[PDB]
RNA sequence: CGCAAUAGAUAUAGUACCGCAAGGGAAAGACAAGCAUAAUAUAGCAAGGACUAACCCCUAUACCUUCUGCAUAAUGAAUUAACU
RNA sequence: CUAUGUAGCAAAAUAGUGGGAAGAUUUAUAGGUAGAGGCGACAAACCUACCGAGCCUGGUGAUAGCUGGUUGUCCAAGAUAGA
RNA sequence: ACACUAGGAAAAAACCUUGUAGAGAGAGUAAAAAAUGAUCCCAAACAUAUAACUGAACUCCUCACACCCAAUUGGACCAAUCUAUCAUAUAGAAGAACUAAUGUUAGUAUAAGUAACAUGAAAACAUUCUCCUCCGCAUAAGCCUGCGUCAGAUCUGACAAUUAACAGCCCAAUAUCUACAAUCAACCAACAAGUUAUUACCCUCACUGUCAACCCAACCAGGCAUGCUCAUAAGGAAAGGUUAAAAAAAGUAAAAGGAACUCGGCAAAUCUUACCCCGCCUGUUUACCAAAAACAUCACCUCUAGCAUCACCAGUAUUAGAGGCACCGCCUCCUUAAAUAGGCUCCACGAGGGUUCAGCUGUCUCUUACUUUUAACCAGUGAAAUUGACCUGCCCGUGAGGCGGGCAUAACACAGCAA
């Protein structure tokens, strides 16, 4: 029985799993796009986005800087959290990743996944765009865009 | 390696055996294969039959016009049409007497089909080729289309009739060409559509009033497997009765059996008298 | 324990051959529309993301080259600026990353 | 090696050949392929005796049908053929009844009769004159 | 050690008349050795048993096994070779006919497995699916044998 | 009226390899089984009688050896090929 | 002493719990004792994984009133006093 | 009578009927039917249409005939090979015939694509991070080129290397000597008692080891002496990816009660007490089921032996060998509520055996949660016992998946369980 348990079970217990989800969320913190198994990227999502909310605060708090002490493990990424990430995000609320899946790992055919932080300088990911506004199923739904508003 | 050679010899037979029956070699003319003489041959085929065919005629009964130009190309007498209109003539003429003595009843039309049925290609193919005409008749393409097997044979009854008269050909017709009705339905040699139309008019011929379609018996009415069983009727007496899964067919069953009693062609009719 | 009797071969390919055991046809492959590579519905065009990596591997190896050794996180945003492209004016203030060859058409 | 047998294939395929129609190891393995086979052949002998028994018994079971559907059971018919010295047999007594339904209905007809004079005879007291179905022919 | 497969590209048919359906042409293929099982090459095998070239190419690239790129490889080089050599007019205009996989040779240690795997390309498009049995087909089957019982074991 | 690659020497070799040692001691070179093409459909020593018809119907207690006969009471056999 | 392991990591191990641990202790190195013999704080304990008597070659194709086997076709005669 | 055929009494060697053997889609018979305790009853039914019919390999019929016993015995044929003569036959020969010896050798199956195995994370392939070790470096012993470069592959060939000062390899002869320990060697205290003079020579550095991820265990959580580092300056990686089922393994936590569990407080948690039996003590033993109450052992006693250069012994009756016993001293009714359990003197000791107080605790009343491994799924690599053939059901009876009589019954994976 596991309802309503959030949390996977991945290393060799619950340190293991959080010293795993510590690296790679350093390794985002350095690079700001990471390439990793598909559930452990979708475990460390969470800590990622409330890593920048702790950021936020901003250097004056003690809290946030323990914090971000403790999970930023190579101490020249806490400088950028501060000063490069959290205040790039000022405007957003949340949703600060994205997170993709990308095609299976060569050699142990794992379920893989990019994470990145929005806004970041790379080449971007080549998103999925949606179906050109011009389609014919799109084309009619405008008509009835039109003579839906008119009515109303 | 094991000494010996009475198992090898024996394996490549077998292996021999197998190769001829897949792949089995296109098959080629019985003239062509060893142990063949025409003569031996041509002979035997008269004396097998008890018949005295004069040599010469059929001879020519069984070279083919085919036969005849192709010689003529292949190198850069006689051929068997007279023959053949000769026997196809008197075989047609032949037939409908018997038929007509046998079943007086009979329409022209009916017997005029049975006549073609039978010397027809499709039962001439097969009775000429269980009497060894293939293997004697000379063409062009083997297996010898049934056309040129059909006018070859019918040379060869031309060439039996030259030669020994009129009633022994009569008596070859009976004993090879009449003998294929046996056991064959009136309506499976004399193919006909529409039998309820042919027997109204053949009822109004002998005057009197189109049959009256009843149902004698029944079972199974609502399921998928029915079984009606429809009679016709005139004034009040019956002259057929058919089964069937709908009615309809009933009724066509019916009509084809009263015309089977009309014309005198039933399954226990007087069988033929080969005697 | 061990087994009692051999299993023929046809109860093996009853067994073998189940179609719980088949491997099924993939319903949801399709053509990038654009790009014109085959690629799942939920995944990422292969071509389009190895091309991305490759230059996001270029770029990297540039910033390894200039800020020398580890531990050097620098403090402000970065700006990659390919050949004949001068600073924009919104970019002044940010570490500029230069590479040698013509900015790719799918950068925007 | 001074002699070894160089014809064994045509002594295994002796066997083989007769198991080519079996299910299972037991059509191409020698081991199998004999045992089933003698036991083939030996139901192949011993099944003639039982193909004379079960003809017999559907013929008598075709003649019940077709004696039962005259209000005739079947001792009362053959039981009572005999009576009238016809020898007809039971398979074309089977064929009869299929294929000749007529004809049955007569020989019926002629055991009910024979049944019914033996009935009346054994009724009166004496030697009354036989029955005019009832009198034997001698040889 | 039988070399079999690669010899069917070789039966030269005589020249069409003008008159009868143009042949479809067909090529043969054969990868050797293919350090895999083949009681797990059969399935990949099976798979693309009746599709044409371009979807099994489609189902096999994103596919998990290891013999599937082996599978691919083989696909490609029947499709390259049966364009330049075979007369072969389109490239997608061709069919998965055959595709199965046998055993191999190399030695143990434990067997190490080996497997062979065979292909023979049809040109033309893929065969339609063999459609289910209507319920009329089985009414008619069925009328069909009870029409054609005869009297048993008489005349 | 000797063998012809499981024979003939153990032999391509007393080598490889096993053993601390005495010592032991190989293999080989020139469409059989197993599978695929093609998974299965009530029922039963898997066959026979058959039948229009593959199944369906009726009949039918595996083989060897040992005990007085043995329902398999027990022993032996996965199966092919060679040698015995 | 317990648990794991039982073709196992191992043809006797692993984890814990335990006895000794300046002595009749433990141990590396070369030599010696040789099979009805050696050695033995006697347990029939040990002498190269299997010792109420090592291992190898030879006599040796040991012997076996005991177990197991014993190979083409077809026919015919053929069984339960006793010392 | 059976161990020989066939039909019946349900299945049925032993009761009743029947034998001399082949084909038949012919026939006549033989025997042969009930009356009025423990998984799940067990053919279904039937009171009154003339008694005859059914029923074999027995007998008759049409044809053909040597063509249904074990051990044994007689006979007619014969596969394949070699030789003589033909050139398949007539003869002569012989390693002369395999459905079966837990036969031997080779091939391939089944159990099975099952059990089991492996690579810490990110990356810019330069690097950074997390965590672990009674580990590491060297010599010795062992091994002998066994992750150096290049080129071919997924390991094969070529090329290259380990430089003596360290370590080994030693010595001219003859006579003489050579009483007192070592323990910081001085105090106390002991017992097991631990080279030169003469003669001969005025010569110089040759030879070998030197590598590595290593050796003995078939490839390995095992075995491996010494010096130094005592937690590391050295060395490494417990998780292939996922999900978080059962059963299993290890661990952590637990309400109230605290041995009621159980053979026994085994395991675990806690740390106290008291006695009894055996053996005096430390020690030794059944390498691989017994570590003990057995062996040995100081102490005592008995027996033999008056003595040279190979043991006892370079010893001598307070000695040596062989035996028994086991210091020393003393002699030759309570317990529990309840109970078959426990209760020559002789300190000390025991992983010895039995009992008890107090505590402690998931041992239990009565189980529960979480974590790790296992697990299930995806991907790679891939065994073994076992196996007559299987198209592998239940109940009752016979003597049981397979026979009989009833019942049930479309095919097919996957994970469990153990009748
Ligand atoms: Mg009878
Ligand atoms: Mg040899
Ligand atoms: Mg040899
Ligand atoms: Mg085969
Ligand atoms: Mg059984
Ligand atoms: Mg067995
Ligand atoms: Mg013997
Ligand atoms: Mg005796
Ligand atoms: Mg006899
Ligand atoms: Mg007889
Ligand atoms: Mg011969
Ligand atoms: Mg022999
Ligand atoms: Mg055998
Ligand atoms: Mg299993
Ligand atoms: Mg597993
Ligand atoms: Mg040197
Ligand atoms: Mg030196
Ligand atoms: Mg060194
Ligand atoms: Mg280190
Ligand atoms: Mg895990
Ligand atoms: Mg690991
Ligand atoms: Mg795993
Ligand atoms: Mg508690
Ligand atoms: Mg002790
Ligand atoms: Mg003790
Ligand atoms: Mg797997
Ligand atoms: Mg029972
Ligand atoms: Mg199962
Ligand atoms: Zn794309």
């Amino acid at each position: 029985i596991s309802h309503g348990r959030v949390f996977r079970r991945m290393g060799l217990g619950p340190e293991s799993r959080i010293h795993l989800l510590r690296n790679l969320l350093t390794g985002l913190v350095r690079h700001e796009r990471i390439e990793a198994p598909w559930a452990r990227v979708d475990e460390m999502r969470g800590y990622a986005e409330k890593l920048i909310d702790y950021g936020k605060l901003g250097d004056t708090n003690e809290r946030a800087m323990r914090m971000a002490d403790f999970w930023l493990t190579e101490k020249d990424l806490i400088p950028k959290l501060f000063q490069v990430l959290a205040p790039r995000y000022k405007d957003q609320t949340g949703g600060y990743t994205r997170m993709l899946q990308i095609p299976n790992r060569s050699l142990d055919r794992a379920k893989m996944a990019v994470i990145e932080y929005k806004g970041n300088c790379l080449p971007p990911l080549p998103l999925p765009r949606r179906d050109s506004h011009l389609t014919l199923l799109n084309q009619l739904l405008q008509g009835l865009r039109q003579d839906l508003r008119q009515s109303q | 390696v094991k000494k010996g050679f009475r198992a090898a010899f024996r394996f490549q037979k077998e292996l021999e055996r197998q190769r001829l029956l897949r792949c089995p070699p296109p098959p080629v003319r019985r003239s062509e294969k060893p142990n063949w003489d025409y003569h031996a041959e041509i002979q035997a085929f008269g004396h097998r039959l008890q018949e005295n065919f004069s040599l010469d005629l059929l001879k020519t009964a069984f070279v083919n016009s085919c036969y005849i130009k192709s010689e003529e190309a292949k190198r850069q007498l006689k051929s068997n049409q007279e023959l053949s209109e000769q026997g196809t003539s008197f075989s047609q003429t032949c037939l409908t007497q018997f038929l007509e003595d046998e079943y007086p009843d009979m329409p022209t039309e009916g017997i005029k089909n049975l006549v073609d049925f039978l010397t027809g290609e499709e039962v001439v193919c097969h009775v000429a080729r269980n009497l060894a005409v293939e293997q004697l008749t000379l063409s062009e393409e083997f297996p010898v289309p049934p056309a040129v097997l059909q006018q070859t044979f019918f040379a060869v009854i031309g060439a039996l009739l030259q030669s020994s008269g009129p009633e022994r050909t009569a008596l070859f017709i009976r004993d090879f060409l009449i003998t294929q009705m046996t056991g064959k339905e009136l309506f499976e040699m004399w193919k006909i559509i529409n039998p309820m139309g042919l027997l109204v008019e053949e009822l109004k011929k002998r005057n009197v009033s189109a049959p009256e379609s009843r149902l004698t018996r029944q079972s199974g009415g609502t399921t998928a497997l029915p079984l009606y069983f429809v009679g016709l009727y005139c004034d009040k007496k019956l002259i057929a009765e058919g089964p069937g899964e709908t009615v309809l067919v009933a009724e066509e069953e019916a009509a084809r059996v009263a015309l089977r009693k009309l014309y005198g062609f039933t399954e226990n009719r007087r069988p033929w008298n080969y005697s | 324990a061990a087994p009692k009797n051999r299993r023929t071969i046809e109860v093996n390919r009853c067994r073998r051959r189940n179609p719980q055991k088949l491997i099924k046809v993939k319903n949801n492959i399709d053509v990038c529309p654009e790009c014109g590579h085959l690629k799942q519905k939920h995944v990422l065009c292969a071509y389009c993301y190895e091309k991305v990596c490759k230059e996001t591997a270029e770029i990297r190896r540039q910033i390894g080259k200039q800020e020398g050794g580890p531990f050097k996180a620098p403090t402000i945003e970065t700006v990659v600026l390919y050949t004949g492209e001068t600073p924009s004016e919104q970019d002044q203030g940010k570490r500029i990353i230069e590479r040698d060859r013509k900015r790719p058409s799918w950068f925007t | 090696l001074r002699n070894r047998v160089t014809d064994r294939y045509f002594r295994i395929q002796e066997v083989l050949k007769h198991a080519r129609h079996f299910r299972g190891r037991k059509n191409r393995c020698y081991r199998l392929a004999v045992r089933t086979v003698i036991r083939a052949f030996v139901k192949c002998t011993k099944a003639r005796y039982l193909k004379k028994k079960n003809m017999r018994t559907l013929w008598i079971n075709r003649i019940t049908a077709a004696s039962q559907e005259h209000g005739l059971k079947y001792p009362a018919l053959i039981g009572n053929l005999v009576k009238c010295q016809v020898e007809l047999n039971r398979k074309v007594l089977a064929d009869l009844a299929i294929y000749e339904p007529k004809t049955f209905k007569s020989l019926a007809a002629l055991a009910s009769r024979r049944r019914h004079e033996g009935f009346a005879a054994a009724l009166g007291d004496g030697k009354e004159p036989e029955g005019i179905f009832s009198r034997v022919v001698q040889y | 050690i039988s070399r079999k497969w690669e010899k069917k590209n070789k039966i030269v048919y005589p020249p069409q008349l003008p008159g009868e359906p143009r042949r479809p042409a067909e090529i043969y293929h054969c990868r050797r050795q293919i350090k895999y099982s083949k009681d797990k090459m059969w399935y990949l095998a099976k798979l693309i048993r009746g599709m044409s070239i371009d979807q099994a190419l489609a189902q096999l690239e994103f596919n998990d096994k290891k013999g599937a790129k082996i599978i691919k490889e083989v696909l490609l080089e029947a499709q390259d070779m049966a364009v330049r050599d075979h007369n072969v007019e389109f490239r997608s205009n061709l069919y998965i006919a055959e595709s199965t996989s046998g055993r191999g040779q190399c030695l143990k240690r434990m067997e190490k497995v080996y497997c062979h795997y065979f292909v023979k390309l049809v040109e033309g498009p893929p065969p339609p699916p063999e459609p289910p049995k209507t319920a009329v087909a089985h009414a008619k089957e069925y009328i069909q044998q009870l029409r054609s019982r005869t009297i048993v074991h008489t005349l």
